[PDB]
RNA sequence: CAGAGGUGAAAUUCUUAGACCGCACCAAGACGAACUACAGCGAAGGCAUUCUUCAAGGAUACCUUCCUCAAUCAAGAACCAAAGUGUGGAGAUCGAAGAUGAUUAGAGACCAUUGUAGUCCACACUGCAAACGAUGACACCCAUGAAUUGGGGAU
RNA sequence: CUCAGCACGUUUUCUGUUUUCACGCGAAAGCUUUGAGGUUACAGUCUCAGGGGGGAGUACGUUCGCAAGAGUGAAACUUAAAGAAAUUGACGGAAUGGCACCACAAGACGUGGAGCGUGCGGUUUAAUUGACCAACACGG
RNA sequence: CGCGGGGUGGAGCAGCCUGGUAGCUCGUCGGGCUCAUAACCCGAAGAUCGUCGGUUCAAAUCCGGCCCCCGCAACCA
RNA sequence: GCGCGGAUAGCUCAGUCGGUAGAGCAGGGGAUUGAAAAUCCCCGUGUCCUUGGUUCGAUUCCGAGUCCGCGCACCA
RNA sequence: CACCAUGUUCAA
């Protein structure tokens, strides 16, 4: 039972022999970079009510310039996306649905 | 106690900048076999580029600037450029996914005797009316858009002293006539100079440095309180 | 201990449910540093909101939901 | 009573705190913008004594009291602050103790200057720890 | 200057002969992040910085040349991931074996600290993959709508 | 100026990697100009392998290899199913949304300790005449 | 045989006040948790210190004779 | 027999230089908890090896001596 | 992300 058509990976038949791993991002794990879940974060340094402490004794930061953020680029084990809930089970029928752009 | 050693010191800029003195420090009393004047005259200093030309506007706020110390005139630190460098808060925010990113490394020697490494990163953009999935770039294109860059800082700053390179690093006046000369190769979202080093330094000339520093700006602190 | 007044009743948290969010306005004596400043604590037994609380170490603020 | 330098009371003088947040043990270390100069160094393991606390936001909050405590000595009204989780080939993210250490310096009023990020981050990596199966829970 | 590390909690381990941290630098060896994708290249293994080079490869364009030269294949040839082997280098990091902690009823395992062979290169050998699209090669016919890569042609 | 340039827009067309969509096909899952379609209405060409599950990729023989091994490759004996795809259910130290003082929470009042009453087991005895959350002051 | 070592709760081992129902791990019991067993938790029991004498206020210890077990040696012509 | 160190509850150990003992840890209780290990809070507990000179007052000062370590000695 | 091993033979 094929459980999807490109078998869990964004590689085509023809087109890659291989593409070489990259680790996990907590766990360590070398699974292909196509295959490995792929979230680009654009996290916040601090929450904004510990931001707006902080951007009270600034003499830089306001209103007017904001603070700045973290942008790292998570690369997860299929293992770790699960556990830590970044992806989930879907329906048989909904596993087609695919996310081209940041909702 | 550690504090009752510690004699404050202060850090000048070279003339190009509005803030001469920026980012007061310290260290020890000399004990006599060891002074503070060696033990200062190679420590690199750290400064925001927008606390230094005092005219932000969100350019110069995310570049900072090293210098290297120089000379010692009493509690001054006559420092010199070590380096520039785009900060990482705002060179990750610079990429975007379906564009390409080009990263040249253009080797320069200065008429000084500086020699440095600039490290421009560019970024293409899609056009207006364009409705593409991706604008990426031809290989060919994006060595000629390294070829240019490499063969117009190769000119531009080999002619030039190191006061005036670190004046055509700062204010982007090379950054952006070289945005303008490489736009008509590929189209560029961006092209930002994104850290300079130098590498390698002439042999220590004591008149070129007092040369570069104009009038000293004279700290306060060999003293009474 | 500061005395805060409770303006938002946040959810009932923890595993058994016992302990309750909340959402609470420090009430200081507005010529203060730290008047009309609003705090998101954890308040242990039965809470309805405008109802006041003293505080031990108002610094802390609790890591919502 | 104050080993500060020689200006008016208006003045900011400027250090640079590094705050080293891990998973483990959290680090708010003050230098002086060159790094070549070191005012304090105080860990959030110091402050409890279970191991599993000295990472805990708390933790890092009484450190970072006792900095500005010593700093408020030295003669350093401001901060800039360079934030750092681990980096290098390990977990990039920024562990618990750091968002409360730096407000716990702006609450104590210490004025902060430019807030950056300078985990390492590699262009290409070395070998990570753990196998190729990674570390099995 | 008084602890760092590590964990579910720890303990092996490092540390007032100064660890961890912070700054600039140096050395050595690997590796080329983000960009990096239902993208390209290659017969398959496989291939990801840059610049100067060497021989190639396919596609496309063509009112060039050739004129059946082809298809597929026992036998026979040359390649073939990783581990492995031989001889020299290298030896940074991860690390089969092994050693210490711990968990456990036991733990010869998972977890923590290490650490040999190996990892990496040169020249030989091997030819064992879930070597996969679990789909032999070459032709033919075959409805529809988004896209995408390279070449060419119209505006 | 790698500049009679670069990218785009609308449209053609060849080559490549694909995607959600008509027949048809299949035991189904699914495949579908990228066939698993054009097949009992069964023939375009060539080629390799399979013949119930094992034993067994074993033994012997031989050829390669420095060795590890590799290629080739049985039988005696043994078994009545092994498999394949789906359905319905039950289960998960798998997600997700609910609920219950025969669950917890926050508490109350106790049982388990003691003495007795009574039921159950055992041991005795001529005999000490069902049930083991949903048996044990219950068979009134 | 000379010489040297030990006999200890059912098992394996300790024992420096000359002396704690003598101590340890395991086992045996009785109750819990579990649908049940194991693990786990709360408890309780069990020693002729091989044996006979002797030193002593008091002996597993201290001195003995015995019974066992286990070795070291057992030589050079 | 010469100099250095060690003796402080069962175990472990820093001392105010001549004004009264401390933490570490084990032993009995509530808390965590549904049940753990770890974590917490609470009640044991050392005449401070023997002697003196006994400084207002000796774990602390000082003079011998037993005990234990190292590095040194060496003619009945 | 502490630990959490197992349930005799046919038959209904
Ligand atoms: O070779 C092509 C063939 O001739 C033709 N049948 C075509 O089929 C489609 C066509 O599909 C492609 O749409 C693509 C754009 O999204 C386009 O590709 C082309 O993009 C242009 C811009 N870059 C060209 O410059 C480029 O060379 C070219 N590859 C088409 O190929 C549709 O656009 C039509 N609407 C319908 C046609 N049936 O596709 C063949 C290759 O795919
Ligand atoms: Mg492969
Ligand atoms: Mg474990
Ligand atoms: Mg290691
Ligand atoms: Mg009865
Ligand atoms: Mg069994």
């Amino acid at each position: 039972t094929t459980k999807r058509r490109n078998h869990g990976r964004s590689k085509p038949a023809h087109s890659r022999g291989r593409v070489k791993p990259i680790h996990c991002f907590n766990c360590g794990r070398l699974t292909p970079k196509d295959k490995a879940v792929g979230r680009f974060v654009v996290r916040r340094m601090l929450d904004a009510a510990s931001a707006r402490d902080v951007a009270e004794a600034s003499p830089v930061y306001g209103a007017n310039f904001p603070m700045p953020k973290l942008y790292m680029k998570q690369r997860f084990c299929i293992a770790c996306a699960i556990h830590s809930r970044t992806v989930r089970a879907r329906p048989v029928g909904n596993r087609k649905i695919r996310y081209t752009r940041k909702v | 106690e550690t504090m009752a050693r510690k004699e404050w010191y202060d850090v000048v800029a070279p003339a190009n900048f509005e803030k001469r003195q920026f980012a007061k420090t310290i260290c020890n009393k000399t004990q006599g076999t060891r002074i503070a004047a060696d033990v200062l005259r190679g420590r690199v200093f750290e400064a925001n580029l927008a606390d230094l030309n005092q005219s932000a506007g969100e350019e110069e706020a995310y570049r900072k600037v090293r210098f290297t110390v120089q000379e010692v005139q009493g509690r001054n630190l006559l420092t010199q450029f070590h380096s520039m460098e785009v900060t990482t808060d705002k060179m990750a925010s610079l990429l975007r996914k379906w564009c390409t990113t080009m990263e040249t490394t253009v080797e320069v020697k200065t008429a000084d005797g500086y020699t440095m490494r600039l490290f421009v990163v560019a970024f293409t953009k899609p056009q207006a009316n364009q409705q593409s999935r991706n604008c990426y770039a031809k290989q060919r294109l994006v060595k000629w858009l390294r070829m240019r860059i490499t063969k117009m800082i190769k000119r531009r700053l080999s002619k030039v002293q190191i006061k005036e390179a670190v004046s055509l690093l700062t204010r982007n006046v090379l950054s952006d006539a070289l945005v303008r000369r490489c736009n008509p190769i590929l189209p560029l979202r961006e092209l930002r100079i994104r850290k300079v080093r130098v590498v390698r330094t002439p042999k220590f000339d004591a008149q070129a440095l007092l040369s570069a520093h104009g009038t000293i700006p004279a700290s306060v602190e060999a003293d009474q309180r | 201990a500061q005395v805060g007044l409770i303006i938002k009743v946040l959810g009932r948290t923890g595993s058994r449910g016992n302990v309750t969010q909340v959402r609470v306005r420090l009430m200081a004596e507005a010529g203060s540093p730290d008047y009309n400043r609003t705090i998101v604590r954890n308040v242990k037994g039965p809470c309805k909101e405008n109802d006041m609380l003293s505080l031990m170490e108002t610094e802390r603020e609790a890591r919502r939901l | 009573k104050a080993y500060g330098p020689n200006v008016k009371k208006g003045d900011l003088v400027y250090g640079v705190v590094h705050i080293y947040a891990s998973f483990n043990d959290t680090f708010v270390h003050v230098t002086d913008t060159s790094g070549r100069e070191t005012y304090v160094k105080v860990t959030g393991g110091m402050k409890v004594k279970a191991d599993r606390d000295e990472s805990s936001p708390y933790a890092a909050m009484m450190a970072a009291q006792d900095v500005v405590a010593r700093c408020k000595e030295c003669g350093i009204n401001a901060l800039h602050v360079k934030m750092r989780a681990v980096g290098g080939v390990r977990t990039k993210s920024p562990g618990p103790g750091a968002q409360a250490a730096l407000r716990a310096l702006a609450r104590a009023g210490m004025k902060i200057g430019r807030i950056e990020d300078v985990t390492p981050i590699p262009t290409d990596s070395t070998r990570r720890k753990g196998s190729r199966r990674g570390r099995r829970l």
